[PDB]
């Protein structure tokens, strides 16, 4: 009835990190990057706004991917 | 129309001109061979493409070549 | 089980998309 | 001047009926078109390729749609040995009720056609179980054809037309085709085979509603990530496994059994999934060899231009080849005719491989027992392969006419084979003459011995080399304990490794004398193999001679200035009929058709004698030519030509009609092939007189009636000969097999 | 049994009209359109 | 600044931006023009009678059907086909009476509007009253014939059905 969904184990932290790094890989190709604010470009290219946006999209992708993989047995 | 080309191996024997059924060819002065003549093809709009001129040529290889081209009502030999 | 009339009419209506895409490609290739 | 054709001003000025015929047979020759640049040529070819893929997808969609709407797919999966698959329905209003009854089987309410393409077996082996599955596949392919059409239209738009440097990229394309058209596609096919095909083979239904639910293996991606991959080859399907049911089933998804499933007599689906996976990995690896824009990789051009000279850094397996392969990369890459004639040779070898492999190792369930389907599929692909091999040499000649550069190819391999072309042609001529004299004389001696009442005095030569190659694979049919026939040999045991886990399954199949995998061969096989050798050699003689003499010979030194197709060079110099390089592909089409006739006649009679149980009919009857005439052509014609008789019509009536239709078309060919142009031009002149002088006949030809040209009528007669030759044999092979073995 | 053409399949009235259209109703218009296309003048 | 400085899909009609029309894909593409300009109303060279004849044939043919299916006589085949036939006949005769009186009222001296001699309407090419009378006669002939052809195909639907099923080959 409900889509499985596991708790949290090293397998869940891996998927949440591999999805946060894919977010960093694709978020290097944005425009108006390193937009000062705080730590203007002190996050390997990205500033603090861009790091927070990349990690927020990474968390979103991670929650979606983790719940999908937990639904279908793989996780 | 067909393209009839005459090359410098021509010897001015006139046999291509005599063999033409449609009068495409004539002889012009040359001083490039000892006959003093070379064939020419001005009325090549009349050429049917029978290649009798090429059969009549004695030089090896031929000093006259016919290249069959765009077909008109004259080169197709049509009386209708 | 066998196909329905609506399944045949779906096919007939959906093949109008390659049917007019093919005419567009034929006229774009310029006869 | 008409506006048609828009691609040639010279054909618009044509006042005769020749321009309509020459606008149809020069329409796809984009190179010789008005105002054609190289870039515009490549772009037009790209869009034409897209429209072609759209036609292929629409064709497959239509096949799927007609089996799903008018076939008996769901009724045939219940018993795929005693039910004839149905192609589609007949709606000929001209049938009498006797033909409506003849084309209606027991389980059908309308006239239908029996399918002989084998798509039922293929769709049943890959998971498709219902008419809804077939309809979904058909609608997907309809939409995919629409996608290909939109892609082709899109890449003709100015912002989207690729540049010429993109089309010349021979390193990026090879990487993406090796890894991504051959690798990723085969990896996806392995994915389907373990997610749909193998589960549905065991009885579980997997669709686009429960495939995310159902795992392909009980331990889902646990053995793969952990590294223990041998778990996927554990618990395979047992010998007493019944296809599409769970009785005898296993759980393995990638296993390497070898041989055949003993109940479907086909290749194992675990073996095919493992195959496509081991192919996908190797092809994804191979698509990483050439550099595109990441620094790492090879350059193909630097590899080819490095085969110039002697030494270990140079071309050492033939150091006396001059400039070696310098200019060969540019001959390949710049010439689209070189590429097309090269790729047609590759595809024509692969299509013959397809034909030679799918009868000996049947890949689909119960297709070895559909005899007419097996015969039709083999003959289909062997004729397609012969045509592809004919077009390979056609475009090899067209390259040497149009794109060959004698200075860019100065003293390399291509210019080095053009130099000594008389040695190649005379040695093909010698092999052809030797094979022909000996094979014909052996057959005629056997005819004269059998006719004079001495079948024992026939010259019967055994194919001892091929019988020995049958023995080195593990055939105990003869007394040759060779490599895999010897059970404790170095090849059989794999001494350090003992990992040939294919050996018992493969020797269960090769020794099984009921399949087609390495059929038993005798004296009647040796002669027909020598006839096939003669046929391939003479076809190669004609094609090689016309390709190498394309640029000019001693009879016409400047033949490259006249083109690829031209009638002749007149009646001078003795006469120059059929002197062009196009006329060699013309003259070799007859020999290709004859050779494939010999090939398919051999295959069909060999298999008819095997399937009937009377293999001695082909054995002691194929060594002389009256046995071929009488026990094959005359004997297996009695059911076909009685398809309609003065007493009634059975369902072989269309095959009898198409048999006669092919005879008619083949005979009509000889009119274009024997009678030549001037006869018909004078006849048409009398007809023009008759029409202008008849009252009440108000029509008049806008374009002047002329006889078909010399090259045109050669092509027309060849097309007729081909169409009638294919129709006659297709009607005979479907009816001589579908009647004996319904 | 079979005194006339039948269809034991869905929308079996579609051959009844599709075979006339594809084979002897629309072809002569298509032939006329193609003839007018190949005989039009510049 | 941007007013006809960039090149867009929508152009002025006939290159004239002060005309009251636009060149859109529906009135100016090659497919739309190839279809419309070759319709009998616009096909080049045709006499008005042949234009009208083909228009009428096509029109009287389909005008039979709505009353055959939906009319007051629809409960019975024979009466339904007759009601459709006479509906097509009446609509044809009314439409052709209208064509005749349009030509009678319009072409009086130099006409007003699109049939004036100075008119530039490309979409109305029957400039003479003789064209309009030949059109009226042709539309009448063709439409009455197409109506009775549809009527004859619907009356013999039992025969046309047995023919197209091969039931006549017994
Ligand atoms: C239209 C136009 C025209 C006209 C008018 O108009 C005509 C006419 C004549 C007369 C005069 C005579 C007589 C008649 C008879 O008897 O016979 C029949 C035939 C036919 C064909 C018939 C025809 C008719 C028409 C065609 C009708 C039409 C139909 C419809 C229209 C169709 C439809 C269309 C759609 C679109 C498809 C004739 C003839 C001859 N043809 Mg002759 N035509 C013509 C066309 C054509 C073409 C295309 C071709 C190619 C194929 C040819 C061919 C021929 C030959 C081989 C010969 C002969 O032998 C003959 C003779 O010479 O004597 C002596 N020719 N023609
Ligand atoms: C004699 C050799 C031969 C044989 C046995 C076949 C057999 C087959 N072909 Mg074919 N084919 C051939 C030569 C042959 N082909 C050649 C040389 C070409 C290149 C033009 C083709 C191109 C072709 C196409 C496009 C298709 C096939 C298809 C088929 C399959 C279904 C038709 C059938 O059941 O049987 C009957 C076999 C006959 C030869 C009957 C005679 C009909 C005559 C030949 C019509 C003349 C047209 C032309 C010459 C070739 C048409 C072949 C095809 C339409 C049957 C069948 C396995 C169909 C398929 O793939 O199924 C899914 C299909 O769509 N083939
Ligand atoms: C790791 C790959 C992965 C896999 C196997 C899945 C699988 C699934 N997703 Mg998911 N998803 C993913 C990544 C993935 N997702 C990512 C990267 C995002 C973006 C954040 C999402 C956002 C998403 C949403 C919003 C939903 C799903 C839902 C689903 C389920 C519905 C099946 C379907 O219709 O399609 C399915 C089991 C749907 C569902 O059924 O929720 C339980 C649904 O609501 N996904
Ligand atoms: C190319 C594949 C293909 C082929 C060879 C056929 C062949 C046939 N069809 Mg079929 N059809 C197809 C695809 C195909 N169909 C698809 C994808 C659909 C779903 C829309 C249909 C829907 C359909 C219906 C409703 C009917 C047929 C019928 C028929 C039969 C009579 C001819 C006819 O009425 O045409 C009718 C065709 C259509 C209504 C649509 C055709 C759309 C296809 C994709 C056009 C293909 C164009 C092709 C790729 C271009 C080739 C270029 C040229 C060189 C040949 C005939 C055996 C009749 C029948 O069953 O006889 C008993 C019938 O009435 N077909
Ligand atoms: C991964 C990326 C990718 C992929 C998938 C493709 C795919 C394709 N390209 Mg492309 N290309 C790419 C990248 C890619 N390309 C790049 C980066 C460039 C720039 C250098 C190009 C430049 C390019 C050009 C210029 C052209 C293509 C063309 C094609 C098509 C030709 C092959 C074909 O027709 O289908 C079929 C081939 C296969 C399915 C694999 C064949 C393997 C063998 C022969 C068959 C498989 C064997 C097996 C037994 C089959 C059994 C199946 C049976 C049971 C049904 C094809 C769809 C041609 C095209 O335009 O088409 C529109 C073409 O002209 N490409
Ligand atoms: C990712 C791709 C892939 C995967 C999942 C497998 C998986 C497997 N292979 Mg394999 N193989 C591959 C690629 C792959 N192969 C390639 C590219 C080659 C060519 C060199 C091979 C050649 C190969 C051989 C010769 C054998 C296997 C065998 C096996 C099975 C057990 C082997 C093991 O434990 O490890 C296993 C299911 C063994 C097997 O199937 O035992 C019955 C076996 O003998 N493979
Ligand atoms: C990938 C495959 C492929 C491609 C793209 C080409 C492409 C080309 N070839 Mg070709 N070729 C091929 C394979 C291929 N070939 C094969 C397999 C053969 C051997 C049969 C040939 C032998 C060949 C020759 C000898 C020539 C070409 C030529 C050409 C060029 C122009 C073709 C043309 O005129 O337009 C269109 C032509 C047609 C539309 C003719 C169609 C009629 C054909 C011949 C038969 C039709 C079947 C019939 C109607 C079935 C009806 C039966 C039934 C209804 C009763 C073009 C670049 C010509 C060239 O390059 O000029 C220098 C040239 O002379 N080819
Ligand atoms: C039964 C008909 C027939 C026969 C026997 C031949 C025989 C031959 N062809 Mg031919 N061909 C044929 C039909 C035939 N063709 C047709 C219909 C075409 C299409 C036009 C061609 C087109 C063709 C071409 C284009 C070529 C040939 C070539 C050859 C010769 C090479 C094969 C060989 O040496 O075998 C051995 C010789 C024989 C079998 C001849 C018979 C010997 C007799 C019986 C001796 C006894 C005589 C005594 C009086 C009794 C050979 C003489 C090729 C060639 O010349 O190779 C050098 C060549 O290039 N053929
Ligand atoms: C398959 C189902 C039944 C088939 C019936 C229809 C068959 C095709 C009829 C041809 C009419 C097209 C006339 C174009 C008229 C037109 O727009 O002319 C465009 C072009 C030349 O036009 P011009 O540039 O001269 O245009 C100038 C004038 O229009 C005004 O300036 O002609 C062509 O491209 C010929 C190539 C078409 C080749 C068609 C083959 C492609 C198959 C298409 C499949 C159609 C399916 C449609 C239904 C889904
Ligand atoms: C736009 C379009 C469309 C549509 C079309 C349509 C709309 C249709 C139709 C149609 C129609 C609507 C047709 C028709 C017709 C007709 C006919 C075919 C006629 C006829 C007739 C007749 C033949 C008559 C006769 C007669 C006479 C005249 C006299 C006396 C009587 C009689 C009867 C004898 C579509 C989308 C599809 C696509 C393409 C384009
Ligand atoms: S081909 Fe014939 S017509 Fe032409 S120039 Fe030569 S001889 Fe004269
Ligand atoms: S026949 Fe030849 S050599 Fe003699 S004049 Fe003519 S072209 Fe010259
Ligand atoms: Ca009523």
């Amino acid at each position: 009835v409900v889509p499985n969904t596991v708790t949290w184990g090293p397998n869940v932290a891996i998927v949440m990190i591999i999805c946060n790094l894919i977010a960093f890989a694709i978020g290097k190709q944005v425009i108006q990057i390193p937009d000062a604010g705080p730590a203007p470009g002190t996050f390997l290219g990205l500033g603090l706004p861009a790091l927070l946006g990349v990690t927020s999209l990474g968390h979103a992708i991670g929650v979606g991917a983790i719940l999908g993989l937990a639904n279908i047995g793989v996780l | 129309s067909h393209s009839v080309k005459i090359y410098d191996t021509c010897i001015g024997c006139t046999q291509c001109v005599r063999a033409c059924p449609t009068d495409v060819l004539e002889m012009v002065p040359w001083d490039g061979c000892r006959a003093g003549q070379i064939a020419a093809s001005p009325r090549t709009e009349d050429c049917v493409g029978c290649k009798r001129c090429e059969t009549a040529c004695p030089t090896d290889f031929l000093s006259i070549r016919v290249y069959l081209g765009a077909e008109t009502s004259r080169s197709m030999g049509l009386a209708y | 089980m066998a196909l329905s009339d609506s399944q045949i009419f779906l096919a007939l209506a959906l093949a109008l998309i390659p049917g007019f895409l093919a005419l567009r490609l034929a006229t774009e290739l310029y006869k | 001047a008409t506006k048609f054709p828009k691609f040639s001003q010279e054909l618009q000025q044509d006042p005769t009926t020749r321009r309509i015929f020459y606008s149809l047979a020069t329409a796809h020759d984009f190179e010789s078109h008005d105002g054609m640049t190289e870039e515009s040529l490549y772009q037009r070819i790209f869009a034409s390729h897209f429209g072609h893929l759209a036609i292929i997808f629409l064709w497959t969609s239509g096949i799927l749609f007609h089996v799903a709407w008018q076939g008996n797919f769901e009724a045939w999966i219940k018993d795929p040995l005693n039910i004839s698959p149905i192609a589609h329905a007949i709606w000929d209003p001209q049938f009498g009720p006797a033909a409506m009854d003849a084309f209606t089987p027991a389980g059908a309410g309308n006239p239908v056609n029996f399918c002989y393409s084998g798509v039922y077996h293929w769709w049943y082996t890959i998971g498709l179980r219902t008419n809804g599955d077939l309809f979904a596949g058909a609608m997907f392919l309809l939409l995919l054809a629409a996608v290909m059409l939109y892609a082709g239209w899109l890449h003709l738009q100015p912002r989207y037309r690729p540049s010429l440097a993109w089309f010349k990229n021979a390193e990026s394309r090879l990487n993406h085709h090796l890894a991504g058209l051959f690798g990723v596609s085969s990896l996806a096919w392995t994915g389907h085979l373990v997610h749909v095909a193998i589960p549905e083979s065991r009885g579980q239904h997997v669709g686009w509603d429960n495939f995310l639910s159902m795992p392909p293996h009980p331990e889902g991606l646990k053995p793969f990530f952990t590294g223990n991959w041998g778990a996927y080859a554990l618990n395979p399907d047992t010998s007493e496994h019944l296809f599409n049911t769970s009785q005898g089933a296993g759980t393995a998804i990638l296993t390497f059994l070898g041989g055949f499933h003993p109940q479907t007599e086909s290749l194992w689906l675990t073996d095919m999934a493992h195959h496509h996976l081991a192919i996908a990995v190797i092809f994804i690896i191979a698509g990483h060899m050439y550099r595109t824009n990441f620094g790492i990789g090879h350059s193909i051009k630097e590899m080819t231009e490095s085969l110039q000279g002697p030494g270990w850094t140079g071309f050492f397996i033939a150091p006396n080849t001059g400039r070696g392969h310098k200019g060969i990369y540019d001959a390949y890459n710049n010439s689209l005719h070189f590429q097309l004639g090269w790729h047609l040779a590759c595809l024509g070898v692969v299509t013959s491989l397809v034909a030679q492999h799918m009868y000996a190792m049947p890949p689909y369930a119960f297709i070895a027992r559909d005899y007419t389907t097996t015969a039709a599929l083999y003959t289909h692909h062997q004729y397609i392969a012969g045509f592809l091999m004919l077009g390979a040499f056609a475009h090899g000649g067209i390259f040497l006419i149009r794109d060959y550069d004698p200075v860019a190819n100065e003293n390399n391999v291509l210019a080095r084979v053009l130099d000594h072309k008389e040695a190649i042609i005379s040695h093909l001529s010698w092999v052809s003459l030797f094979l022909g004299f000996h094979t014909l004389a052996l057959y005629v001696h056997n005819d004269c011995e059998v006719a004079f009442g001495s079948p024992d005095k026939q010259i019967l030569v055994e194919p001892v080399f091929a019988q020995w190659i049958q023995a080195v694979h593990g055939k105990a049919l003869y007394g040759i304990s060779s490599l895999l026939s010897n059970p404790d040999s170095i090849a059989s045991t794999a001494w350090p490794n003992h990992a040939n886990v294919w050996l018992p399954g493969w020797l269960e199949a090769i020794n099984n004398g009921t399949n087609s995998l390495f059929l038993a061969i005798g004296p009647g096989d040796f002669l027909v193999h020598h006839a096939i050798a003669l046929g391939l050699h003479v076809t190669t003689l004609i094609l090689v001679k016309g390709a190498l003499d394309a640029r000019g010979s001693k009879l016409m030194p400047d033949k490259k200035d006249f083109g690829y197709a031209f009638p002749c060079d007149g009646p001078g110099r003795g006469g120059t009929c059929d002197i062009s390089a196009w006329d060699s592909v013309y003259l070799a089409t007859f020999w290709m058709l004859n050779t494939l006739g010999w090939v398919t006649f051999y295959w069909h009679w060999k298999h008819l004698a095997i399937w009937s149980g009377n293999v001695a009919q082909f054995n002691e009857g194929s060594t002389y030519l009256m046995g071929w005439f009488r026990d094959y052509l005359w004997l297996n014609s009695a059911q076909l030509i009685n398809g309609y008789n003065p007493y009634g019509t059975n369902n072989l009536a269309i095959w009898a009609w198409i048999f006669l239709f092919g005879h008619l078309v083949w005979a009509i060919s000889f009119m274009f092939l024997i009678t030549w142009r001037g006869y018909w031009q004078e006849l048409i002149e009398t007809l023009m007189w008759a029409h202008e002088n008849t009252p009440l006949s108000f029509g008049y030809p806008k374009d002047k009636p002329v006889a078909l040209s010399i090259v045109q009528a050669r092509l027309v007669g060849l097309v007729h000969f081909t169409v009638g030759y294919i129709a006659t044999y297709g009607a005979f092979l479907i009816a001589s097999t579908g009647s004996r073995f319904p | 049994d079979a005194t006339q053409l039948e269809g034991a399949y869905a929308a079996a009235w579609l051959p009844w009209i599709m075979i006339p259209m594809i084979t002897y109703i629309l072809p002569f218009p298509i032939f006329a359109i193609a003839f007018l296309w190949i005989e039009r003048e510049g | 600044s941007d007013a006809y400085i960039s090149d867009d899909p929508i152009q002025p009609y006939q290159g004239n931006p002060q005309l009251g029309n636009l060149a859109t894909p529906i009135n100016s593409s090659n497919l739309a023009k190839a279809f419309i300009n070759n319709l009998p109303a616009y096909r080049p060279g045709l006499t008005p009678f042949l234009r009208g004849l083909e228009i009428g044939m096509a029109h009287g043919y389909f005008l039979v059907g709505p009353e055959v299916v939906f009319g007051p006589l629809k409960e019975g085949s024979h009466g339904a086909n007759l009601s459709g036939l006479i509906t097509a006949i009446y609509i044809t005769v009314s439409a052709c009476l209208g064509i005749s009186i349009f030509a009678l009222a319009t072409f009086q001296g130099d006409p007003r509007g699109t049939y004036n001699s100075h008119s530039r309407d490309r979409l109305r090419p029957l400039r003479k009253k003789e064209d309009w009378y030949q059109l009226s006669g042709g539309i009448l002939m063709g439409s009455l014939g197409g109506a009775i052809f549809a009527y004859a195909l619907l009356e013999n639907f039992e025969l046309l059905d047995s023919i197209l099923r091969g039931a006549v080959n017994v």
